[PDB]
RNA sequence: ACGGGGAAUCAGGGUUCGAUUCCGGAGAGGGAGCCUGAGAAACGGCUACCACAUCCAAGGAAGGCAGCAGGCGCGCAAAUUACCCACUCCCGACCCGGGGAGGUAGUGACGAAAAAUAACAAUACAGGACUCUUUCGAGGCCCUGUAAUUGGAAUGAGUCCACUUUAAAUCCUUUAACGAGGAUCCAUUGGAGGGCAAGUCUGGUGCCAGCAGCCGCGGUAAUUCCAGCUCCAAUAGCGUAUAUUAAAGUUGCUGCAGUUAAAAAGCUCGUAGUUGGAUCUUGGGAGCGGCCGU
């Protein structure tokens, strides 16, 4: 008897087939364009959209004018729409099975950092993040996988303690300081 | 550079404390200790700097807020009347004993072989 | 199935609890005689006491000398043959030694060439026989 | 038998010493050296193709 | 074999596990018998006997970690003789006392999460959409690539004033100045014949040594061994062993098979068991929208 959560899930599932030569070279192919670190990170956002796929399974074979599919399916359609997945007309809960990664991985921040101009590259764009360069609201966001919502993309700029952004220089723009006046006079 | 905006304000008739949670806007320095929160508490509500008890900051990821928790008494004789002994000793009226458990347990234990006034005798 | 009847439960129930005996693997881990003559009782790894150092002639095409261990467990006493893997790691081991000897794969089969070894040796008297072939540590004495 | 032979190979095998080289980038700096190899550089390749470790 | 809540796996059905924090039960070395009390067949109570074991002036006497730490033993298999009533709370005659219940630390790759080990230019130069030329070639409007060629930018690890945190420390956060160019501040563990992603590369060994889950390889050209470069896979992880699930429509209720592959009793009767023919309620009015629907 101890006051703890214990309640842990596994975010991705590993496939079954180990080498299948096709799906090795999509999974590599998705890396490049997203600037992922790891197979891993592929796994679990496919696993993530199995999730929600799975749950219109449950929902298109339930009855209509369904006390519970009209609120469970409708709050589900609220939350891709908000993320920025989803259409605002095509929220109508037959379109999440025509919904693949790629619709996920553009909403991931270490790409709106690449797709708003703040970053050169998709590999640069993880060392703004993972090196604190970025706030959202003016909150540092540290982390590439912050999944931007609709309403949060027009708040994503630099943050107020980076020299990146509107704040003071880092460590290497003092040592060529620290050389310059130092040597002078 | 500091800004207090104190938070869910409640006054307690009961334990005599207005109690509030304190967004401290501080950039480019560290959590500011309990010392500069004060002295700014007694010209945002002209309270007295004796009464007010200030504890528990989380400093949010970035460096721009802490939400800590604070509250502000009507007297003294009220303030040891209804305080934690620990929220006393940061200020220096309450000090403690210096003396820890496995001494007393097994002073205790000791105590408990003697029957008669020879209980005084047998520790220390 | 063959009796499709509505009332047929406790048959078609009790037929299959009959027939799963004539399952193979079934029979392994229900009946303990399996499990009483499994010279590890249920275990993944067991060490025992190296007894002699006994080299087996591999089987059919193969033309080798397998060079094995036989080994004496500590809970029970029930003599093994465990097979000592690597190029050259049979002069890691001497006689009355402690080895940690593990399955060898096919829980309980004989595996490739060598015949009747359904063990194998992993660690030399705590120093495993990897850290040994790949020279990270070195053998007590 | 003969227990006698026992390393016979590995034991009288010239030994190489393993060379000084460049050490591999790791993490998500192998993959986008991993990916920039395979499907932004590359070719239709008229035949059958190479393999990525086919020295000929 | 404590039981269930549950757990793992899982198209659908299932199969397997539940010692383990929540509930109920049992038990305090094994049984047995009791006292006190509202409540106990109490064991941080007692009285025996049995097993074991302690102190001893030999007369006696005291004991019960399946509480918390620790220690031995057994093993494939498991953490500190640490801190504290500050929290949750419980007891007391109680605002005050107490509590290894509980909380905070040490240990910890059982595991789950997030996520460093580079990034950006600079010219060599290797090509590519393209104005030009049949090509060999230049432009370069789009950059695309790699490298012990040259740079100006980064943050974290680490070191550590200072708060913060909390009972008191801790850890994270926050904060200074110090902190990266073979950013040696150096990512491994396994593989490379097939299944199965990935070298008919060299050097050695020559049915030997070894590899190899299975098929198999090794007999002097070894893609399989042992090494060098190499590259493939997963990545702060990865290999092995064992139980178990799916794979298994190889337990088949969904859903198998029985002529010749494993398999219909030699044949018939027969009580349980299972399964059993058709058969008894139809059509009309009426309210109603665009002959039909309610």
């Amino acid at each position: 008897p101890v006051a703890r959560s214990w309640v842990c899930r596994k975010t991705y599932v590993t496939p079954r087939r180990p080498f299948e030569k096709s799906r090795l070279d999509q999974e590599l192919k998705l890396i490049g364009e997203y600037g992922l670190r790891n197979k891993r990170e592929v796994w679990r956002v496919k696993f993530t959209l199995a999730k929600i796929r799975k749950a219109a399974r449950e929902l298109l074979t339930l009855d209509e004018k369904d006390p519970r599919r009209l609120f469970e399916g409708n709050a589900l359609l609220r939350r891709l729409v908000r993320i920025g997945v989803l259409d605002e007309g095509k929220m109508k809960l037959d379109y999440i099975l025509g919904l693949k990664i790629e619709d996920f991985l553009e909403r991931r921040l270490q790409t709106q950092v690449f797709k708003l101009g703040l970053a050169k590259s998709i590999h640069h764009a993880r060392v703004l993040i993972r090196q604190r360069h970025i706030r959202v609201r003016k909150q540092v966001v540290n982390i590439p996988s912050f999944i931007v919502r609709l309403d949060s993309q027009k708040h994503i700029d630099f943050s107020l303690r980076s020299p990146y952004g509107g704040g003071r220089p880092g460590r290497v723009k003092r040592k060529n300081a620290k050389k310059g006046q130092g040597g002078a006079g | 550079t500091v800004t207090i905006r104190t938070r869910k304000f409640m006054t307690n008739r009961l334990l005599q404390r207005k109690q509030m949670v304190i967004d401290v806007l501080h950039p480019g320095k560290a959590t500011v200790p309990k010392t500069e929160i004060r002295e700014k508490l007694a010209k945002m509500y002209k309270t007295t700097p004796d009464v007010i008890f200030v504890f528990g900051f989380r400093t949010h990821f970035g460096g721009g807020k802490t939400t800590g928790f604070g509250m502000i008494y009507d007297s003294l004789d009220y303030a040891k009347k209804n305080e934690p002994k620990h929220r006393l000793a940061r200020h220096g009226l309450y000090e403690k004993k210096k003396t820890s458990r496995k001494q007393r347990k097994e002073r205790k234990n000791r105590m408990k072989k003697v029957r008669g006034t020879a209980k005084a005798n047998v520790g220390a | 199935g063959k009796c499709r009847g509505l009332r047929t439960a406790r048959k078609l129930r009790s037929h299959r609890r009959d027939q799963k005996w004539h399952d193979k693997q079934y029979k392994k881990a229900h009946l303990g005689t399996a499990l009483k003559a499994n010279p590890f009782g249920g275990a993944s790894h067991a060490k025992g006491i190296v007894l002699e150092k006994v080299g087996v002639e591999a089987k059919q095409p193969n033309s080798a000398i397998r060079k094995c261990v036989r080994v004496q467990l500590i809970k029970n006493g029930k003599k093994i043959t465990a097979f000592v893997p690597n190029d050259g790691c049979l002069n890691f081991i001497e006689e009355n030694d402690e080895v940690l000897v593990a399955g060898f794969g096919r829980k309980g089969h004989a595996v490739g060439d060598i015949p009747g070894v359904r063990f194998k040796v992993v660690k030399v008297a705590n120093v495993s026989l990897l850290a040994l072939y790949k020279g990270k540590k070195e053998r007590p004495r | 038998g003969s227990l006698a032979r026992v390393g016979k190979v590995r034991g009288q095998t010239l030994k190489v010493a393993k060379q000084e080289k460049k050490k591999k980038r790791t993490g998500r700096a192998k993959r986008r050296m991993q990916y920039n190899r395979r499907f932004v550089n590359v070719v239709p390749t008229f035949g059958k193709k190479k393999g990525p470790n086919a020295n000929s």
